């Protein structure tokens, strides 16, 4: 059940890092170096702990 | 330096209805090499 709920929560998290993040970008409140770094950050962190 | 309105960097959002009597939100997006920027104008039919 730990495993099905933070399955859950790195899925859930990753998904809201990556509509806030594709939102700062596309409206202009982050960087496109920091649209880029953290893209890869999700990529690398956001994953099964 | 001018650029056209037509480069493929330039991305709208939204539909004019230009069949519909109304008032419409349209922002335009130019993804700039650094930031993307965003403006948004209403357009009464």
């Amino acid at each position: 059940k730990i495993k099905e709920e933070l399955d859950q929560y790195v899925i859930d998290s990753k998904k809201y890092f990556l509509d806030s993040l594709e939102e700062a970008y596309n409206n202009g409140s982050i960087s496109a170096e920091s649209y880029y770094k953290y893209q890869t950050e999700a990529r690398e962190k956001f994953v099964s702990p | 330096n001018k650029v056209d309105y037509s480069d493929d960097r330039i991305i709208q959002e939204g539909d004019v209805d230009i069949n519909k009597a109304g008032v419409y939100d349209i922002t335009f997006r130019y993804r700039g090499k650094f930031k993307i920027i965003s403006s948004s104008f209403k357009v009464t039919v």
